[PDB]
């Protein structure tokens, strides 16, 4: 079997959402569905559409007509920010048929300012050449940063970088920045620091000149 | 098939009877009358000899 | 064949009559036992490899 | 209540074979089926196979037909998967779920999954496993705050990502965060965390950060200082 489920479906938290799974001919069989946690396990909601596990609110339903099974969600709120995937039978290739889940994020949320912190190279590392000076990000709502070195006060970019995008972490996105080009004596001057270009205002950190 | 052994019947032997029989048995309510039925075949089980 | 589950039975009152319910074309062979007087016996533990 | 341990995983080479293991604890594995379905990072799930209460094999997905095998102990109560001949595409997160549902003999087949576990990263490619470089980051005298200052650790060169990380003994579960790892471009990667770390007044924890690392085994007890 092959389900069709929307890529990606935003709605902000005063109305309730629509996530369909549909196919050809799924108008008797029985459809379930699963609300996984990004880094955390799945948990089971409400499932055939006709009853819902120990622990699930009468928020969550789910409703079949013909040929689409709709999962609604009664006040969707912050912490309901998952992924949603509807499970088929399909017993006429005795497989489980899954589908691309949907990333139900509520959109208007409120702003979170995130805060720069530099981590100076250890003290038992300058007799080797290790050179993995990190520079991290606290949590924040709005993604999509560009963190922007300052090597030496000057922009430097041409080295060896990671850009991690923005991950998940209780409902909140982080990332870092690893950029050492330098040949190990970063100690030279000018007082090597970090910065982050947010959308918006920048923040800045600087270390020691030593 | 020289060596002939019966499966249980129902006419139990009493002490030096001859026991010569071969037909098919009879497993109770069911039409067996030759045939192979269920639990009514020949009870002619030939104890083989390996 | 070789992955066969054992299933392990308890106190209880077993009914070998349902055995020859299903379809037809099956066999019912025994070895040490016979099935008219299969009900007479008294077992521990009965285990089934499928 | 539930515990379902899963172990088997790490770096192997394409073409290898391996032995999972799936191990219950909490029900009575008799009258439970459980399933193995893999999730691949950022690209939703798919179901690999499972076997009901019984000893049976319920079918495989159409990719994965010839290669895998699975099978059940109930006298040890463990779903076992032996999987041959691994291709660049089978690196996911294999989950073991179990079934709600008691599987009476006579119904209808619908199998669906109730509880889900933590899953192996199971990673096949021809690179090699790296031992990681615990260092001590120098929790720096910058005091604003009452808690302004943090320490951290910084685990790097690896290729695996089976980041399991202790302080004392698997306690202390306050807030940290732990910074996802990242490829920097040389299929290596790289692990930090932020702990609280307030005044340093001989009340604080004793600064280990213990990783484990299935496929690098090699126990690191290595104290962080000012």
């Amino acid at each position: 079997y092959e389900l069709t489920q929307p890529p990606s479906v935003s709605v902000a938290p005063g109305q309730t959402a629509r996530i369909t799974c549909g196919g050809n001919n799924i108008g008797s069989k029985s459809v379930h569905w699963y609300q996984q946690k990004p880094g955390q396990a799945p948990v089971l909601v409400v499932y055939d559409d006709s009853d819902r596990p120990s622990g699930i609110p009468e928020r969550f339903s789910g409703s079949n007509s013909g040929n689409t099974a709709t999962l609604t969600i009664s006040r969707v709120e912050a912490g309901d920010e998952a992924d949603y995937y509807c499970q088929v039978w399909d017993s006429r290739s005795d497989r489980v048929v899954f589908g691309g889940g949907t990333k139900l994020t509520a959109l208007g949320q409120p702003k979170a300012a995130p805060s720069v912190t530099l981590f100076p190279p250890s003290s038992e590392e300058l007799q080797a050449n290790k050179a993995t000076l990190v520079c991290l990000i606290s949590d924040f709502y709005p993604g999509a940063v560009t963190v922007a070195w300052k090597a030496d006060s000057s922009p430097v970019k041409a080295g060896v970088e990671t850009t991690t995008p923005s991950k998940q972490s209780n409902n909140k996105y982080a990332a870092s920045s690893y950029l050492s080009l330098t040949p190990e004596q970063w100690k030279s001057h000018r007082s090597y620091s970090c910065q982050v270009t947010h959308e918006g205002s920048t923040v800045e950190k600087t270390v020691a000149p030593t | 098939y020289n060596y002939l052994y019966r499966l249980f019947r129902k006419s139990n032997l009493k002490p030096f009877e001859r026991d010569i029989s071969t037909e098919i048995y009879q497993a109770g309510n069911k039409p067996c009358n030759g045939v192979a039925g269920f639990n009514c075949y020949f009870p002619l089980r030939s104890y083989s000899f390996r | 064949v070789y992955a066969w589950n054992r299933k392990r039975i308890s106190n209880c009152v077993a009914d070998y009559s349902v055995l020859y319910n299903l379809a037809p074309f099956f066999t019912f062979k025994c070895y040490g036992v016979s099935p008219t007087k299969l009900n007479d016996l008294c077992f521990t533990n009965v285990y089934a490899d499928s | 209540e539930v515990q379902l341990v899963e172990s088997g995983g790490g770096l192997v080479q394409p073409g290898r074979s391996l032995r999972l293991s799936c191990a219950a604890s909490g029900f009575t594995f008799d009258d439970y089926a459980i399933h193995w379905v893999r999730q691949a990072p950022g690209k939703g799930l798919e179901w690999v196979s499972g076997i009901t209460w019984n000893s049976g094999t319920i079918g495989y997905a159409d990719s994965v037909k010839g290669r895998f095998t699975i099978s059940r102990d109930n006298a040890k109560n463990s779903l076992y998967l032996q999987m041959n001949s691994l291709r660049a595409e089978d690196t996911a997160l294999y989950y073991c779920a179990k079934h709600h549902q008691i599987a009476v003999a006579g119904d209808a087949e619908d199998y669906y999954f109730d509880y889900w576990g933590q899953g192996t990263l199971v990673t096949v490619s021809s690179a090699s496993t790296k031992g990681p470089s615990v260092f001590p980051l120098a929790p720096s005298s910058k005091s604003t705050s009452g808690g302004t200052a943090a320490l951290g650790c910084l685990v790097k060169d690896y290729f695996p990502e089976p980041v399991t990380v202790s302080w004392n003994s698997g306690a202390l579960t306050s807030g940290v965060h732990t910074f996802p790892a990242v490829l920097q471009s040389s299929g290596l990667y790289s692990l930090s965390s932020v702990v609280t770390v307030p005044s340093s007044s001989l009340g604080t924890q004793t600064y280990i950060c213990n990783v484990n690392h299935k496929p690098s085994n090699t126990k690191v007890d290595k104290k962080v200082e000012p």
